[PDB]
């Protein structure tokens, strides 16, 4: 096959520990006992609960209505009882409003799931009236509407669907499995979507250390013309959307007007995945993968694992803490939350859990610019922090501005390289915030 | 009450040196000697006077579109008598200062205090105002010119201090050994006036 | 058309302006000839004074002078091969009762560091040089001002046959020899230069 | 009952190696060489006023940084990187007080009147050196550099090829090593010394190629261009240790790769200006300090082009 | 050959700011940002020119044929006042009105001891008419490239932090002497 | 002699009345700027003539303002009366509702309201606020990192050893600077002569606020009871008070249980202190006004009244015809 190379300028290259958990066979979670359900997994439009307390439910059965447009359903892992319709801790740091449900033992399947159909019966209103109606979200962690991404703009013309296989975020290794064990769902649901959208082309994008699920790819797609695989270099930053366009397409997306006017539609294999089983079976999205690694768990592993179930079972059912740990983070170690307790549940964007030990989260303190100039090299962009960073320490809104601040990715890459240990990234948000806010208490 | 405040307003409040900062060209060229500033100084202030009285004896027929040709006419007058004056019977003090003593009549000071304080008030408070900006020029060039002669060539007023061996920093008699020397002494002074 | 007419009146307080301003011009000048008539001769005077002090220190001795006049100097320097002309000045003679005694030579010299220098040079009737000074320099005041001071007492008693050479070193050698200032050459330079020429002019006149 | 009490940060949560410490260590190690060359050559006083220079640079940090209520960060290495520089451009007939009081002007006003570190615009080790140059000519001049064991040489190789005396110098085999009768700085004598510890800054990564090799090769196209010898032109005077040490500095240097081409162009240029058609015999000093106040417009028009902005033109505020 | 040479002295071996310590009060005044300082520098360039030339005719066709030499300074500074005044009125009404946040220094334009200096030492030297607006030129540039290399050294301060008690005219007054040493290595051509 | 003053006073003359005419001519043709009427706020200004105000001149507050393009407090040398004369000149200001000054509605210090976890990075609010929010038991309280203390541009605030900040009541003139710039919202504006705030910002439920902190609120709402002016509402699960219609009556502060309403309690207590000059023994005040607190037998001057009881409203100071009646806070302490 015509497997074709590709890559971009700037970058850095971490350690990239995934060998330990690469090898190890997957794992399957066991039947949880209790589960919580927080009503906002999107972003958007919080739903609105419809049960009560000891109500009885089903598996599969909504607990959540949407309310506008950019809204999804929300519905339950398992079939028990409602016990409380409070708030709970949530991950972001504050409570919000779930339903808590306790297991019965049996999966009893609500009586009004069927198949939806087949690729040649489908077309395009019924796939995206399917993949609304099984509350499906972007998978690659910022959680976005699908069916509002398949809903182009008659203003604006596509011509391509481009799948993000490139995981580039250190430990973790969820993307490699199911490249390797479920490649046909993934080619089916690229065609499900590239007939939804009605373009004749797709490309998948690998990196270069996954041969393997280059291989499975390639034996998948068969002898299908239009469907082509490029391999890529390994570099952090790679898979951001727009990296990923560059170095496959050629095309660069203009300064502050999303891919679509690019031309592109850009999904990942994990939504594409999920669109051919919800096509298949029937059953909504309440179950996904992660990869539970770090220096303070006994045996890191890949696991299934449904929603809502409790950070603490998962680190439980993976051995549990060989000491003490001083951080836990939910994603990777580059773009990852720090947590305040372990009873958050697991959602629909979580990709892995990450407990560091005390000794290796400890960061020296920040000291004074020595005017080196690697994180000018270091950027993708093409920007220079240490400039937007010194303005922004003493509030200069007005020269932040003119730097340029309000295109960064905040892809943490010039933070990493600095020898005086300095948070440029976290006063490059302060000033984005300040710019942001600025524009509707003076408009 | 309204004489003794214009008086004293002068050396330390309002210092044109120190505080104003203006006529910086003769306060970083001529300072390499404790004796030509004192006789800067003192050539300044018979200029500002002469000037500042002149000036404000006659703030009712000058109009406001001929005002600086006017000024100027007035305030090259002086300096040329001065000038005459000098050379006819102090010709080492001229010859020091040559270049600088025809650039009386544009000094920085003369003029801003001319427009500011002589145009619109009476002839007694110009008179002290004038007396005061001289009084506090003489002293700042006074000190500056000490603290460089001290450093650059060992002796003050002409009086060696060091012995005759001493090797000077011939830097601080050198045009980049002066700017350097007066930043630090303002910033001495501003460091004394913020922390009190 | 004078931008759309301007209304007459526009005229009449153009007289007022200027004549104010021409009164003010007038009375400055009515001071400033005055001054000059007390001043200017008087200033004159001073500096032949000083011109006869430099005179005098040179050639150390009761005597009287006189003063070539000035087409013989401009004879001299057409002659002997002065590749500059307009360096040499004032040449004067000494007189202590019938018999000769020396000359007293001003030259600015060029080549030095900002400009030139006066130097004056006095010879006596046999070959000596009995003290040179600088009437006008326009240098460092602590670079290359010293020349104005123990440098010049070393000039005496050199010989007036042949010319100098200046030597970078503390040792002074022998004869013809001048010892520099340290941390000033081209003022040092430009002062022999000017004895050079003086003593060439002595030499080529007195014969 | 046993709590957690983990730690809460910003993104991201792990770094590098490399900290400001270990470059000057490194740095230190690449001037190593040269110093053992001075030591073998000059003898046991060539090395001592190094170590003077050091003391000084550091106890006055250490005393500015008592006085203004700072936390006192000596333990970077910087001070110690610019007292070593600053001893290595002195003669062998110095006095004991010049490196006390040029560790003090350029620590004290150049350094810390600015901010600190990384926040001055301009190269203390130069300034320092210009200011004693200036101040005391007598002792940093033509004759502190010969030592007085040898009578018979009365000039350095630089102020023989300005008198058209080129039949006297020494041989271009003999500049290169540094022995057999080559005198000068203490520290700039061996052009061997000082393009072996070159060559190991540009493996690790501290230096890159442009500014070494554009400041060498200006100099070699216009000594062809008035009829002159290219290559005893870059084995004298402070040039290699002026390309690869000192006009490399983090502070004072552009941080795009377009102008750090044009500033080792002029910083080339000037050091050939002075050197033929001026008042001193060397200009390397003078050619790096008028080339540190350009630097901030140099960098105002050699900017990059940032990602997804291509406009049409220039038009701007137009 | 010799105006090249001319010029040449005037901008870079011989410049009016650091050396000679003439255009001082504008440097620190107005230097804060560039634009500023490229316009005053334009300015104080059409000043000098137009005033080198009329200085020249009058001092060599009324004064000197006339023994009336005590009245120059008068004279000249009554010609650049006068020309100073119609700087002023045709600035402000075509030109920016912003531009006016000189504050004193726009009539200091008359003072701008550079200039009166300049046509003192054009008149002192003994010049022809076209090497005294050569020197008029050239004292222009060296004056307009001090204050932009000043005004661009002044914002990569600002990017740094002065401790609390120098901030404005003393870390000025400093990089200005640090600019005179770098300048200094600019002595002893001879050209 | 005569030559020697004759050509001089000639020559400087001609060169003075050609230069006069010439600028006579040169005001026309050149600059006509005079369309924007100079004679507006030529005197009211001190006089500084600096560039650090924009107008490029001290006398451009002509054609600076009628446009709305410079701020009417853009000079602070003038100073408040200074823009109060300019502004009067077209009106707007030169009005009443006295002066305020900042204060903090928050009394948690380091000890009642203690830290979940600890925080990494730079000490300021809004990078702590980067970090998930910031480490604090109350996701309402405040950092303490000193935001305000830097925005303050007349040194005002400082930080106490206790976490909170202080405002100095003769410093601070009555801005904002401090108020847009707290992340938390805490920061606010009260009248000098108030007494009584609620000082919290806590928007959860009883439970919850009692665990995070001493001196939560808990929304049990026996603070509105006690008012009778309608000035205290309970609204997002937190209590605040109306400063327009608040008496300082002292009667809520009292039957808080957490101790969140500011104030002690020295108030009131004088009944009828009645002036025996101005009062013609009306008697009005003997029947009612909603306490009882002054019952007697018409009330010949002298007035023979015991002082034990009523709340000290006020109301009773401006609705006689007279206004007999005086005011005094007369308690312990
Ligand atoms: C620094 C950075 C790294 C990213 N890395 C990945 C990645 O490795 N894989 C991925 O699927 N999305 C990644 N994303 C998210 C993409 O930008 C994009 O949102 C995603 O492909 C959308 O997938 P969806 O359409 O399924 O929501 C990254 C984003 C950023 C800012
Ligand atoms: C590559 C490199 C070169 C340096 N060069 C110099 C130098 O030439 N002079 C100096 O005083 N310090 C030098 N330093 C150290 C100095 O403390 C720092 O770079 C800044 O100039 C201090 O403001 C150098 C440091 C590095 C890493
Ligand atoms: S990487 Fe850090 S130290 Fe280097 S220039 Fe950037 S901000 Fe400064
Ligand atoms: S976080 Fe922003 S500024 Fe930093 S390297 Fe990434 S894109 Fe550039
Ligand atoms: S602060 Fe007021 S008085 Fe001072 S210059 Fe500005 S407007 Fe004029
Ligand atoms: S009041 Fe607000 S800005 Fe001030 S310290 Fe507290 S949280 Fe920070
Ligand atoms: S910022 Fe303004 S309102 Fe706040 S404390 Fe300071 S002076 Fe008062
Ligand atoms: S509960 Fe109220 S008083 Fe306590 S910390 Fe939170 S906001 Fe402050
Ligand atoms: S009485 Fe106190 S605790 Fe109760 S609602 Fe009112 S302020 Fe809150
Ligand atoms: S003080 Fe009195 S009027 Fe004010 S809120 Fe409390 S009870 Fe109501
Ligand atoms: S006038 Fe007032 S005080 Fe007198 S009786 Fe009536 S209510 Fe009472
Ligand atoms: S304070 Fe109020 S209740 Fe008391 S007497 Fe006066 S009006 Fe009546
Ligand atoms: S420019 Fe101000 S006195 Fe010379
Ligand atoms: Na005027
Ligand atoms: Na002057
Ligand atoms: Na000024």
């Amino acid at each position: 096959m015509n497997v074709k190379h590709g890559t971009f300028k700037g970058g850095i290259h971490p350690p990239y520990r995934k060998e330990s958990t690469a090898e190890v066979p997957l794992g399957f979670g066991k039947k949880p006992e209790m589960v919580i359900i927080p009503m906002s997994l999107h972003i958007g439009a919080p739903c609105t609960p419809i049960v009560k307390k000891g109500d009885t439910v089903f598996l599969g059965q909504r607990v959540g209505e949407p309310n506008g447009f950019v809204s999804v359903p929300v519905h339950a892992s398992v079939s028990g009882k409602v016990i409380a319709v409070e708030e709970r801790p949530h991950a972001s740091g504050d409570r919000v409003m779930s339903v808590v449900i306790e297991s019965d033992g049996l999966d009893t399947i609500d009586p009004s799931i069927k198949p939806y159909g087949t690729l040649e019966d489908m077309d395009a209103d019924a796939i995206k009236k399917m993949v609304l109606n099984a509350g499906i979200v972007g998978l690659g962690g910022a959680t976005f509407p699908t069916h509002v991404k398949l809903a182009i703009p008659p203003d604006k013309k596509v011509d391509c669907v481009v799948l993000n296989g490139a995981e580039c975020e250190p430990y973790l290794t969820a993307d490699h499995h199911l490249m390797t064990s479920q490649a046909e769902k993934v080619v089916m649901g690229l065609k499900l979507a590239m007939k939804s959208v009605g373009v004749e082309k797709g490309f998948i994008g690998v990196e270069d250390n996954k041969t393997d699920a280059i291989e499975a790819l390639v034996k998948a797609i068969g002898n299908d013309s239009r469907l082509e695989v490029y391999s890529l270099h390994t570099k952090y930053p790679q898979g951001a959307e727009k990296q990923l366009i560059a170095a496959i397409t050629g095309r660069e997306v203009p300064s502050g007007a999303l891919p679509a006017d690019a031309g592109v539609v850009v999904m990942n294999v994990g939504t594409a995945a999920q669109i051919a089983e919800s096509m298949i079976t029937g059953l909504p999205l309440y179950k996904r993968y992660l990869t539970c690694t770090g220096d303070a768990i006994k045996n890191p592993q890949t696991i299934e694992i449904r929603i809502g179930v409790p950070f603490q079972s998962v680190i439980d059912q993976c051995g549990g803490f060989s000491s003490e740990p001083g951080k836990v983070i939910s994603g990777g170690p580059m773009m990852g939350v720090t947590q305040f307790v372990t009873d958050i549940p697991v959602m629909k964007g979580t990709s892995g859990i990450l407990c560091l030990t005390k000794e290796s989260a400890k960061i020296a303190t920040p000291s004074n610019c020595i005017h080196c100039g690697k994180c000018v090299g270091v950027c993708p962009i093409h920007l220079q922090p240490l400039n937007i960073a010194e303005y922004s320490q003493r509030n200069m809104w007005d020269k932040c501005e003119s730097n340029n601040a309000m295109d960064c990715i905040e892809c943490g890459s010039c933070s990493y390289i600095c020898p005086a240990k300095r948070t440029l990234v976290s006063s490059i948000r302060v000033a984005k915030r300040e710019i942001i806010a600025q524009r509707r208490k003076g408009n | 009450m309204n004489f003794m405040k214009n008086l004293t307003r002068g050396i330390i409040r309002e210092n044109p040196t120190f505080v104003l900062v203006l006529g910086m060209c003769p306060t970083l060229a001529v300072t390499t000697s404790a004796i030509n500033g004192m006789g800067m100084g003192l050539a300044t202030m018979l200029v500002l006077i002469g000037s500042n009285v002149a000036i404000s004896a006659l703030r009712k027929v000058i109009p406001d579109n001929i005002r600086i040709p006017a000024f100027v006419v007035v305030i090259a007058s002086f300096v040329t008598i001065v000038g005459m004056l000098m050379k006819a019977y102090v010709p080492a003090l001229d010859a020091a200062l040559g270049i600088f003593i025809p650039l009386i009549v544009v000094n920085c000071i003369i003029l801003a205090r001319a427009e500011a304080f002589a145009f619109s008030n009476g002839i007694a408070d110009s008179f002290a105002d004038a007396v005061g900006m001289g009084l506090g020029f003489t002293l700042a060039l006074t000190i500056l010119g000490s603290i460089r002669e001290i450093l650059g060539a060992g002796s003050i007023f002409g009086f060696s201090l060091f012995g005759a061996a001493y090797e000077p920093v011939l830097l601080m008699i050198l045009p980049p050994g002066a700017f350097l020397t007066l930043g630090l002494l303002i910033g001495l002074i501003n460091w004394k006036t913020k922390k009190a | 058309m004078e931008t759309k007419e301007k209304v007459q009146i526009d005229w009449k307080v153009v007289f007022k302006l200027g004549l104010i301003l021409f009164v003010i011009s007038a009375v400055a000048a009515c001071a400033l000839a005055l001054t000059n008539y007390v001043t200017a001769g008087t200033i004159e005077e001073m500096n032949v004074q000083t011109n006869t002090v430099a005179r005098q220190e040179v050639l150390p001795k009761a005597a009287d002078f006189e003063a070539v006049p000035a087409k013989d100097v401009e004879k001299i320097a057409s002659e002997i091969g002065m590749e500059k002309p307009e360096e040499l000045l004032e040449v004067y003679i000494g007189k202590s009762n019938g018999e000769v005694v020396g000359y007293t030579v001003k030259t600015g010299p060029t080549s030095g560091y900002a400009g030139e220098v006066q130097v004056l040079t006095g010879i006596s009737a046999d070959g000596v040089i009995t003290g040179i000074t600088i009437i006008k320099s326009n240098e460092t005041p602590g670079l290359g001002a010293k020349a104005s001071g123990v440098w010049n007492d070393q000039f005496t008693g050199k010989s007036a046959k042949e010319e100098l050479v200046v030597v970078k070193g503390t040792t002074k050698e022998g004869s013809n020899e001048i010892q520099a200032i340290t941390g000033s050459t081209i003022t040092s330079k430009a002062v022999t230069s000017g004895v050079n020429m003086s003593i060439q002019v002595y030499q080529n006149l007195s014969k | 009952m046993n709590e957690l009490n983990l730690t809460v940060s910003s993104s991201p949560h792990i770094r590098a190696k490399h900290s400001t410490a270990s470059i000057m260590q490194n740095v230190i190690i690449a001037l190593l060489p040269a110093l053992a060359v001075a030591g073998y050559v000059f003898g046991l006083w060539a090395l001592a006023l190094v170590a003077i220079c050091v003391i000084s640079s550091v106890a006055t940090e250490a005393v500015i940084q008592k006085l203004l209520k700072k936390p006192i960060t000596v333990n970077d290495w910087s001070a110690v990187v610019t007292g070593v520089l600053l001893a290595f451009n002195l003669p062998i007939n110095a006095p004991w007080w010049i490196g006390v009081v040029g560790s003090v002007f350029a620590i004290a006003i150049v350094k810390q009147c600015f901010g600190g570190l990384g926040q001055n615009f301009i190269n203390p080790a130069l300034a320092a050196r210009a200011f004693l140059l200036a101040s005391w000519p007598g002792h940093m001049t033509s004759t502190a550099y010969i030592p007085l064991t040898d009578t018979v040489t009365t000039a350095t190789p630089l102020a023989l090829l300005k008198a058209g005396e080129t039949g006297s110098m020494p041989s271009t085999l003999d500049l290169f090593t540094g022995l057999n009768g080559v005198y000068g700085c203490i520290g700039e004598i061996s052009a061997l010394a000082l393009l072996i510890g070159g060559l190991y800054l540009i493996y690790k990564g501290i230096i890159s190629w442009r500014i070494p090799t554009i400041y060498l090769l200006t100099i070699a196209i216009f000594a062809l261009l008035v009829g002159q010898d290219p290559i005893v032109h870059m084995v004298s005077g402070g040039v290699m240790l002026g390309a690869f040490f000192m006009a490399t500095d983090y502070a004072s240097s552009p941080v795009t790769a377009k102008g750090q081409i044009i500033y080792a162009i002029g910083c080339g240029l000037i050091t050939m200006i002075i050197r033929l058609y001026g008042g001193y015999p060397e200009g390397c000093s003078y050619s790096i300090l008028l080339m540190n106040v350009a630097t901030p417009l140099i960098e105002r028009f050699t900017k990059e082009r940032i990602y997804g902005v291509t406009k049409i033109k220039k038009e701007a505020k137009a | 050959m010799t105006l090249i040479f001319i010029m040449i002295s005037a901008i870079f071996v011989n410049n009016f700011v650091l050396s000679r310590f003439l255009g001082i009060c504008p440097f620190l005044g107005v230097s804060k940002q560039v634009e500023t300082a490229v316009g005053m520098g334009v300015a104080v360039t059409f000043v000098m020119a137009l005033a080198s030339a009329i200085t020249y005719v009058v001092q060599y066709a009324i004064l000197d044929p006339l023994s009336l030499g005590y009245l120059q300074t008068i004279a000249f500074i009554l010609i650049i006042a006068a020309l100073v005044q119609l700087v002023e009125m045709i600035i402000k009404k075509s030109s920016p009105s912003l531009y006016q946040a000189l504050g004193v220094y726009l009539p200091l334009i008359t003072t701008n001891c550079a200039v009166l200096g300049v046509a003192l030492i054009n008149i002192q030297n003994e010049y022809n008419f076209i090497e005294t607006i050569f020197n008029g030129v050239g004292a222009a540039l060296g004056f307009t490239l001090a204050i932009v290399l000043f005004a661009g050294i002044r914002e990569r301060l600002e990017t740094s932090a002065v401790p609390k008690a120098l901030e404005g005219f003393p870390i000025a007054l400093l990089t200005a002497g640090l600019m005179a040493i770098a300048f200094l290595g600019f002595s002893g051509m001879k050209l | 002699m005569l030559n020697a003053i004759l050509v001089p006073v000639g020559i400087l003359g001609v060169f003075g009345l050609i230069f006069g005419i010439g600028l006579a001519i040169a005001a026309k043709v050149f600059e006509v700027y005079e369309d924007p009427r100079v004679p507006l706020v030529r005197a009211a200004l001190p006089g500084a003539n600096c560039g650090g105000c924009g107008l490029p001149g001290c006398d451009a507050l002509a054609a600076n303002i009628v446009g709305g393009s410079a701020a009417i407090d853009a000079c602070p040398v003038g100073g408040a009366s200074c823009a109060a004369a300019v502004a009067e000149i077209m009106g707007m200001e030169a009005g009443s509702a006295v002066k305020k000054v900042a204060t903090v509605i928050c009394q948690g210090t380091c000890e009642t309201a203690p830290n979940r976890a600890e925080y990494y990075g730079e000490m300021d609010c809004r990078e702590a606020m980067i970090a998930s929010g910031g480490s604090k038991g109350c996701r309402y309280g405040c950092l303490g990192y000193g935001t305000c203390k830097a925005v303050c541009p007349f040194d005002a605030i400082v930080i106490g050893e206790d976490g909170l900040p202080k405002v100095d009541p003769e410093k601070c003139t009555s801005c904002g600077k401090c108020v847009e710039a707290c992340p938390k919202s805490i920061m606010t504006l009260v009248p000098e002569a108030q007494e009584v705030i609620v000082k919290c910002h806590n928007f959860d439920k009883g439970k919850i606020a009692r665990l995070s902190c001493t001196t939560a609120c808990i929304a049990c709402g026996a603070c509105v009871k006690a008012c009778r002016f309608d000035a205290i509402t309970v609204e997002n699960n937190c209590a605040k008070i109306d400063y327009d219609k608040c008496r300082q009556c002292y009667e809520c502060v009292d039957k808080c249980p957490m101790n969140c309403i500011s104030g002690d309690v020295e108030y009131g207590k004088s009944t009828a202190y009645i002036i025996e000059e101005n009062c013609i023994a009306c008697g009005l005040c003997a029947k009612n006004c909603p306490v009882n607190a002054i019952t007697g037998e018409i009330k010949k001057p002298p007035y023979v009244i015991d002082h034990d009881m009523c709340i000290g409203c006020g109301i009773c100071f401006d609705k006689c015809r007279k206004s007999a009646i005086e005011m005094r806070p007369n308690k312990t302490k």
